[PDB]
């Protein structure tokens, strides 16, 4: 339940605890729609 | 534990620069003697064969590999003279060579810094520029007559100033058609087209408006003859294009398969159907004809042509105006070419030769250039290039100068006054940029035979009584105006070799150290 | 350094075994083994170097940040200052020569700290101490942003990035072409921060007049070359239609799953023809919206360039992803994946097309770029730099990122302070008073600290060819003084720094140089991490590889 | 020396009509009735083309007889899958012997599960690929890390069938040698 990510960059000093869930990947940016959400749901899709 | 893969071990210090200036003097050296009337000429052996006979300056660099990463610096100075001109090649390369040459002992000497000798290479090119527009002026553009001795200029170097009369003639005429009116003179080298028959006379030649096709006809039937001709310009095949989605057909009952086979001639009969609707008379394709497409061409009188190249297409398209499409439907009588004529196939023996002759100001031509041997025809193929370059600046801007080594004099004894003036710790760099355009008029008249010493000391005598059109010969070696004479050069060549030879030194002055052995 | 170890003696390891004050000595003579060729590249005075490949390739380079990620070094405590210069270049963007030098520099002062019996925990506690307190006083003595009635900054910012280039001398000219680009390409994200992406602008490499002659391009250059010779290349008139595509408009097959397999014979050739005629639909409903141009990030086919030779219209191949973000982001356009809506029909709207003044492409030495400008709902810039060649133009092209990277730094944070070493030596005179106060083993620790800052105005003065001693002294009595200022402005003796050029001290304000205090501190804390990294390390283990 | 070959190894029977207005019929219709003749012998060899789901007792037919071929040694290549639905690299490796097969039809493509090919054979062991050649297996391949593993694409297995000298090298099938229309494109307006 306690996830360490790791993210090359910055300082240690930086580091603090996120309250939410971290996503270590990227977006996909190929169509690039979006840029900031609020008051988002979020849905986790398993098929394809 | 060596800590570096690449070059532990350093030539820091005054001694990179000492290997950095030499080479820098040596690449000069093997060129010295290539300026010019009476300049001589040099022989490459390329490892895959094919000889070369050049006196240009870029075809000496470019076809020579050099180990030197600091001389490679001025290797490609006649590349980017070559690529933005296309003249006075040469010059750039001698003048970078006595800027560092001159530039050299004074940080072994004086001990001044690098970046001081940066900023005074500036102030000396602010000035160069300034002078040189101070010794340039305006001339009148139309006159043809006037065009010729300007093209003749760059033409003394090389080999054809004996056929000066008819090179001038064959060049102006062609830079002519490719003009057109709009940076006002946007027509680009790619359109004029240049092909080189080994054989024949150079004094027999013309500029014919066309394309010259090196290939004959591909049924026996045809009439290579034709008054009024029709260009039309196709990209799809008259063969069968094939389907990229790979498809099975699975054949049970007995008719399908002959009728797959009549489909496929009756797609070829209404695909020239199609062709027909417009009556063409020449028809040109970029890709392979089938023998059954043939036929059915013939009661039309559509010569066909295959397998020209996408740029020959272009250059077909500019002459006759003629639009290229792809499908066969969309052929309209405004997509068929108009206004050409006199197509006929000279019989040659070594291969067949079609021209094509007119009656979208973008237009193009075909230099047929007739020699003796296949080498001289590249050497007459890089004179023309050298004909239209120098003609393409007196056309873009009507700014022109002098040249000869009056125009660097000049310089000099400007900028030695201004030196005089200068006062302080830049003055020595200062200096030196003057000392330094001596090289040319000097390489000039040592190559003429001439005493330098003397020849030189007049010349500043003569300059110091406030003219600028006085240079030097290159038969005799005089002191006489180039105003009889009539050496006149654009200005865009000088202001290129300066600023390219100035902004060449400052890239190779700031190195002190050298490594290798990173194998990227 | 003497000689070679036992090699396990007792231990039975495979590879080597070293420990004791010998490693930590070859840590040292690696650090300044890789630090040296950074050193002579330090400053306006420093002169570039050349990376041969050993294939006849080379390449111009001043930063330290390409030269030593090219340089491969096996040694893996050199690794972290090769890192270094590269973790500096991607946030900072600028300093990645002086990071190397602070520390090797660090552990350099710090090795005559070790055969003290000095632990590396308490010179580390004290170098620690030193750095909250020396961010403090570099919080303390930055100045604002205004200074005057104009601007007055942002010409003189470039300088500093500027200097010790090639196009150093020219950087009055790209100083206004810098600033000029920047305030073009910005930005509106998080409700009110301006933004400013690096590399927006399109670096073009041309060969030509000169690097002073350089034009700055009011708005942004495609560098793509034209797919026919029969098109029309300049095209005239306002509201210039910009259609950005990126789905595949060349002839292709079905898909994957679709064999066809044909039975009746007669619908063979209609299959074809539909296959042939489903992508020309697309391109038939392009001509009907009046799209003037269209870029494409996919190949075109000739099936497609006939419909825009006859409707004059300028189809470009071989357009990147990236890019074309770019010119919808400056054109107004939006970018198009594929054609379709909510609905199950198919077809184009007018809304997605841009907008634009006019469209010229032009060619210098064999370089074809299409010149966009006029772009009405954002502004756009590009930068055509023009030199010797290929090779000395790389230098010139990180020359202007790095520049973009600290005109970007000045106008997020508008806190600056001045160049030439004056800070370096400012927290000197401030940390020696600090370090008799907190008394025990950690005053030694804090001034060796101080003594190793003093590195970067001394390279300044050692690569200059001239008297560093006195430049240093007469810095020192300067600097001497500012803790000692009095106050009741006439607090002077500060913001001052060398003048190489001329050898004296000067006031930099006046001389036209600063640089962004962000930088200074990234860079004193990511020297210190490296420095923390190389001295708790004890004893190597080097396994061989199998 | 290689100028003069390029001009007819280089050059498949559609590349070879480039040269018919430059170079000489004879030199050039001689060459191309021998490819014309190679062409025609791969289309008697193409016996094959989608995957034979087959069963155990075929197995001492279809795996080993097909090796032998003719038995002219007209021998066979056949690789064999013993697939297993719960491995991941297994439906992977199944869609490839599909993409092939539909491309190399000389060459034999079987597949059977893994629980029926051997008697208790370890299923961790599986996805297994054999490789016949006149009765003989040429290679016992494990499973495909060495091959990228769960990242394996079309081009990895391709290049394998050449190492096992089930393809040649230059074959103008193999998409290492069959370049793209657009590449082959912006090289002649290069050149
Ligand atoms: N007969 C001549 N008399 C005086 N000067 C000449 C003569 N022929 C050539 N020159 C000078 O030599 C120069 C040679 O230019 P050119 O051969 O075109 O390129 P490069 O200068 O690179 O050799 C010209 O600029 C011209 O001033
Ligand atoms: N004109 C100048 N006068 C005095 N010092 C300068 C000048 N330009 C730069 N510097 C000094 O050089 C240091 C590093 O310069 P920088 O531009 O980062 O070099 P590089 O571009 O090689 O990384 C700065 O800390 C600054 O104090
Ligand atoms: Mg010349
Ligand atoms: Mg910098």
């Amino acid at each position: 339940d306690i996830r360490l990510v790791k993210k090359v960059g910055g300082t240690i000093d930086d580091t603090e605890m996120i309250d939410g869930v971290v996503l270590t990947q990227t977006a996909i940016k190929s169509a690039g729609g979006p840029t900031r959400k609020e008051k988002a749901k979020i849905g986790l899709i398993q098929f394809q | 534990v060596v800590f570096m893969n690449a070059s532990q071990e350093r030539t820091t210090g005054r001694q990179a620069q000492i290997s950095n200036i030499t080479a820098a003097k040596a690449v000069a050296d093997v060129i010295r003697t290539c300026l010019g009337p009476k300049a001589m000429l040099k022989m490459l052996l390329d490892p895959m064969g094919g000889l070369v006979l050049t006196n240009d300056g870029h075809a000496i660099l470019r076809e020579i590999d050099v180990a030197h990463p600091a001389a490679k610096s001025m290797l490609e100075l006649s590349r980017t003279q070559d690529e933005e001109v296309g003249d006075g090649t040469t010059t750039v390369i001698i003048l970078a060579g006595e800027i560092l040459a001159q530039c050299a002992p004074y940080l072994i000497e004086k001990n001044i810094h690098p970046v001081i000798i940066i900023q005074a290479l500036k102030k000396a090119l602010t000035d160069a520029l300034e002078v040189i527009k101070q010794v340039s002026k305006p001339v009148d553009v139309e006159n043809d007559a006037a065009m010729k001795k300007l093209i003749q200029a760059s033409i003394g170097t090389k080999y054809v100033i004996h056929w000066s009369e008819k090179m001038c003639e064959l060049a102006l005429d062609a830079v002519k058609t490719v003009r057109k009116d709009l940076n006002f003179e946007i027509d680009i080298k790619r359109y004029v087209r240049v092909e080189k028959i080994p054989g024949g006379d150079v004094l027999d030649s013309r500029v014919l408006k066309g394309v010259l096709l090196n290939k004959d006809v591909v049924h026996p039937k045809m009439s290579r003859h034709i008054e009024n001709p029709r260009v039309v310009l196709l990209d799809c095949p008259l063969e069968y294009k094939k389907g990229e989605s790979q498809t099975n057909i699975e054949i049970e009952k007995e008719e399908d398969w002959n009728r797959i086979l009549q489909i496929e001639e009756e797609q070829v009969q209404l695909m020239c159907e199609q062709i027909l609707a417009v009556r063409p008379t020449l028809v040109i394709t970029e890709k392979g004809v089938s023998d059954l497409a043939q036929h059915y061409l013939l009661k039309g009188g559509c010569s066909v042509l295959r397998r020209v190249k996408k740029s020959d297409n272009n250059r077909i398209a500019r002459v006759t105006g003629a639009t290229i499409v792809n499908r066969v439907e969309d052929l309209k009588e405004s997509d068929v070419g108009t206004n050409c004529g006199l197509f006929k196939v000279e019989m040659i023996g070594d291969e067949y030769f079609s021209f094509l002759d007119n009656c979208g100001l973008q237009k193009a031509c075909t230099i047929m250039l007739r020699g003796g041997s296949k080498d001289i025809l590249n050497e007459i193929d890089r004179n023309l290039q050298d004909a239209m370059a120098v003609a393409r600046n007196v056309m873009l801007s009507p700014s022109l100068s002098p040249g000869g080594g009056a125009t660097e004099m000049a310089v000099s004894v400007k900028l030695a006054e201004k030196a005089k003036q200068l006062e302080g710790i830049q003055q020595w760099p200062y200096q030196a940029v003057a000392d330094a355009m001596e090289c040319i008029p000097r390489t000039l008249i040592q190559n003429a035979g001439g005493d330098p010493i003397r020849l030189l000391s007049q010349l500043r005598a003569k300059h110091a009584q406030g003219n600028f059109t006085t240079g030097i010969d290159g038969d005799k070696g005089k002191i006489v105006d180039m105003v009889s004479y009539g050496i006149w050069e654009p200005e865009v060549i000088k202001q290129q070799s300066v600023k390219t030879a100035i902004e060449s030194a400052c890239l190779l002055l700031r190195v002190d150290d050298i490594v290798s052995g990173v194998r990227k | 350094q003497l000689f070679n170890n036992s090699r396990s003696d007792t231990l039975f390891l495979g590879g080597e075994k070293i420990s004791g004050d010998d490693i930590r000595n070859q840590n040292v003579l690696a650090t300044m083994a890789v630090a040296n060729v950074v050193k002579s590249s330090l400053g306006p005075v420093g002169l570039d170097k050349m990376l041969v490949d050993d294939i006849g390739d080379f390449t111009v380079t001043n930063d330290g940040a390409t030269i030593l990620s090219l340089l491969d070094v096996q040694h893996p405590a050199g690794k972290i200052l090769v890192e270094l210069a590269q973790q500096q270049d991607r946030e900072i963007g600028d300093g990645t020569t002086s990071v190397v030098i602070i520390a090797s520099e660090l552990l350099k002062r710090a090795n005559e700290l070790v055969k003290n019996k000095i632990h590396p925990t308490t010179i580390i506690t004290g170098f620690r101490v030193a750095l909250r307190e020396a961010i403090r006083f570099i919080n303390e003595v930055l100045s604002t942003s205004v200074d005057t009635l104009g601007k007055e900054t942002l010409i003189n910012i470039a300088k500093t990035s500027m200097s010790s280039k090639i196009i150093g001398a020219d950087s009055d000219f790209f100083s206004n072409m810098v600033v000029d680009a920047l305030l073009a390409v910005k930005t509106q994200n998080s409700k009110g921060e301006i933004k400013y992406p690096v590399k927006a602008v399109n670096v073009l490499k041309a060969h030509g007049k000169s690097a002073t002659e350089s034009l700055l391009v009011p708005g942004y250059a495609l560098n793509c070359t034209v797919a026919s010779q029969a098109m029309p290349k300049r095209i005239a008139g306002g509201n210039v239609k910009i259609a950005c595509l990126d789905l595949n408009l060349q002839k292709a097959r079905m898909a994957m799953g679709v064999q066809i397999n044909i039975d009746d014979p007669e619908q063979l050739e209609q299959i074809r023809k539909r296959e042939a005629g489903i992508v020309l639909e697309r391109v038939k409903k392009i001509i009907d919206a009046g799209a003037q141009v269209v870029l494409t990030t996919k190949g075109i086919d000739d099936l497609c360039l006939k419909e825009f030779v006859e409707a004059k219209i300028m189809g470009v191949r071989r357009c990147k992803k990236e890019d074309l973000r770019r010119i919808a982001r400056a054109t107004g356009a939006t970018l198009v994946s594929s054609m379709s809506n909510l609905e199950g029909e198919e077809t184009f709207e007018s809304s997605y097309l841009g907008l634009c003044d006019e469209v010229v492409q032009a060619k210098f030495s064999d370089d074809e770029c299409i010149l966009i400008k006029g772009t009405s709902k954002h502004s756009s810039s590009s930068i055509i730099l023009r030199g010797a060649n290929d090779y000395s133009l790389d230098e010139m092209e990180r020359s202007l990122h790095d520049s973009l990277s600290v005109v970007k730094r000045t106008l997020e944070s508008g806190n600056v302070v001045p160049g030439g070493g004056c800070v370096e030596a400012a927290l000197n005179i401030y940390l020696d008073n600090f370090a008799t106060t907190v008394g025990s083993r950690e005053q030694l620790a804090i001034a060796e600290f101080a003594a190793a800052l003093l590195i970067i105005p001394k390279t300044l003065a050692v690569n200059a060819a001239k008297d560093s001693s006195e430049l240093v002294a007469k810095l020192r009595s300067y600097h001497a003084a500012s803790q000692m200022a009095k106050p009741e402005k006439r607090r002077s003796y500060r913001n001052y720094g060398l003048d190489l050029i001329r050898g004296k001290i000067v006031d930099e304000i006046h001389a036209g140089v600063l640089e962004p205090t962000i930088s200074k501190v990234k860079s004193l804390k990511s020297a210190l991490e490296a420095c923390v990294a190389i001295l708790r390390i004890d004893t190597m283990i080097t396994v061989d590889p199998e | 020396a290689k100028q003069h070959e390029n001009r007819l190894e280089d050059k498949d029977l559609s590349d070879l009509e480039e040269l018919e207005d430059d170079e000489d019929e004879d030199f050039l219709e001689a060459y191309k009735i021998k490819r014309l003749n190679e062409i025609r012998k791969l289309q008697e060899r193409s016996k094959f083309g989608e995957v034979f789901h087959i069963n155990k007792p075929e197995y001492n037919k279809e795996v080993t007889l097909a090796s032998q071929g003719k038995k002219d040694d007209g021998g066979v290549y056949v690789f064999v899958h013993l697939s297993l639905q719960s491995k991941l690299q297994s439906r992977i490796l199944s869609h490839l012997f599909q993409s092939a097969a539909c491309k190399f039809r000389e060459i034999k493509f079987v597949e059977i599960p893994a629980n029926r090919a051997i008697e208790n054979y370890p299923e961790s062991n599986c996805p297994t690929l054999i490789v016949y050649y006149r009765g003989e297996v040429i290679k016992n391949m494990i499973t495909l890390l060495e091959l990228g593993g769960n990242n394996s694409k079309m081009e990895d297995f391709e290049d394998f069938m050449v190492k096992v000298g089930a393809v040649a090298e230059g074959d103008n099938r193999l998409i290492m040698n069959r370049d793209d229309e657009e590449s082959r494109e912006e090289r002649k307006l290069h050149y």
